[PDB]
């Protein structure tokens, strides 16, 4: 199948130098072009430029001076580097392949990275159990989660039980504290009879940080 | 560079209704219009090529029409499922432009939250700070009220709330409400509660515990 | 009103 897999989210210091990778499979590079898209709160989506098949480049006007795209075919990467950013570059940046070689109808995407400009330091979160209690449960349905706190940037990524549990699961979007670190929580309903049996566990993955935890979360004591 | 509107900003419709979005643009571009579908937490996806053309893997209920300046993206019969982003696309005109979006919401009948309160972990304790959690869990619609109380003070700017997107598919909303003591004041007070307020509630529900 | 980089949609 066509895909196209960025390289992880991170953080990039005002003035400084963007870099994503792009690997790309199911297609050749010698055959397609890729773009390069982001979107911002400010400008939402915004077309950056395109590697073509044949190593041409087009550049957007405001990107032609900060912005390069190189690649390399036998490794079917795509390179994407822009320079002195501002914090209003911070944005998601998506790698996208169109449906004929030469057009631009986005038919496939990378999952997207998250770029954030600052002048701050990565910071892995904590994370803490929010135990089931019977204060927690009613009619037989449990509630626990997990509390994702005080990292930076975003994003974090929450699963269960390694991906086996994703029915009633709800992971908040994260708020900013005053301190300047990101917080959330992640929560999912289960049957309370199930508390005795099944394990639970929140796994926790902060790229930017290179932080992985896995919380086991039960009734307290 | 030309520019697309899309109206209305914000679209709410109840399921099984016909909704439809229109994309203007700032010049004629004959159909070299495309659009896209963007799910929380998801890339875009490519609905409709050239205004009218379909995409392989997308749903029939999707289509578009319109010619020159004025587009229209169609779902004859909305489902949960489509709760998301809707973006144009032009590419008549170097360089290829979006618009700004219309975000499609859906109407459901009125649910009740179901409220679950977190005391603070030992763990974040000893850390130096406490955390406590109210849950808010499923329920429609999205506006509610959170009210903390420590030993009968009211709570005021040392909470945050988070709400979820609607999801997917019973088109709910669930809420966190976090209130963020210092461990020092956690321990110098008893009785932690919230109290949810809420359309589908009969009277108000309080949520609480004892420290310890 | 604008788009969050943490869900991936349009606010309010």
């Amino acid at each position: 199948q066509v895909q196209l897999k960025q390289s992880g989210p991170g953080l990039v210091q005002p003035s400084q130098s963007l870099s994503i990778t792009c690997t790309v499979s199911g297609f050749s590079l010698t055959n397609y072009g890729v773009h390069w898209v982001r979107q911002s709160p400010g400008k939402g989506l915004e077309w950056l430029g395109v590697i073509w098949s044949g190593g041409n480049t087009d550049y957007n006007t405001p990107f032609t001076s900060r912005l390069s795209i190189n690649k390399d075919n036998s490794k079917s990467q795509v390179f994407f580097k822009m320079n002195s950013l501002q914090s209003n570059d911070t944005a998601i940046y998506y790698c996208a392949r169109a449906l004929t070689y030469y057009d631009y109808e986005f038919a496939y995407w990378g999952q997207g990275t998250l770029v954030t400009v600052s002048a701050a330091s990565t910071k892995g979160p904590s994370v803490f159990p929010l135990a089931p209690s019977s204060k927690s449960t009613s009619g037989g349905t449990a509630a626990l989660g997990c509390l994702v706190k005080d990292y930076f940037p975003e994003p974090v990524t929450v699963s269960w039980n390694s991906g086996a549990l994703t029915s009633g699961v709800h992971t908040f979007p994260a708020v900013l504290q005053s301190s300047g670190l990101y917080s959330l929580s992640s929560v999912v309903t289960v049957p309370s009879s199930s508390l005795g049996t099944q394990t639970y566990i929140c796994n926790v993955n902060h790229k930017p940080s290179n932080t992985k935890v896995d919380k086991r979360v039960e009734p307290k004591s | 560079d030309i520019l697309l509107t899309q109206s209305p900003v914000i679209l709410s419709v109840s399921p099984g209704e016909r909704v439809s979005f229109s994309c203007r643009a700032s010049q004629s571009i004959g159909t070299n219009i495309h659009w896209y579908q963007q799910r929380t937490n998801g890339s875009p996806r490519l609905l409709i090529k050239y205004a009218s053309e379909s995409i392989s893997g997308i749903p029939s209920r999707f289509s578009g029409s319109g010619s020159g300046t004025d587009f229209t993206l169609s779902i004859n019969s909305v489902e949960s499922e489509d709760i998301a982003d809707y973006y144009c696309q032009q590419n008549n005109n170097w360089p290829t432009t979006f618009g700004a979006g219309t975000k499609l919401e859906l109407k459901r009948t009125v649910a009740a939250p179901s409220v679950f309160i977190f005391p603070p972990s030992d763990e974040q304790l000893k850390s130096g700070t406490a955390s406590v959690v109210c849950l808010l869990n499923n329920f429609y619609p999205r506006e509610a009220k959170v009210q903390w109380k420590v030993d009968n003070a009211l709570q005021s700017g040392n909470s945050q709330e988070s709400v979820t997107e609607q999801d997917s598919k019973d088109s709910t909303y669930s809420l966190s409400s976090t209130l963020t003591l210092s461990k020092a004041d956690y321990e110098k007070h008893k009785v932690y509660a919230c109290e949810v307020t809420h359309q589908g509630l009969s009277s108000p529900v309080t949520k609480s515990f004892n420290r310890g | 009103c604008q788009f969050d980089l943490s869900t991936r949609r349009l606010k309010c």
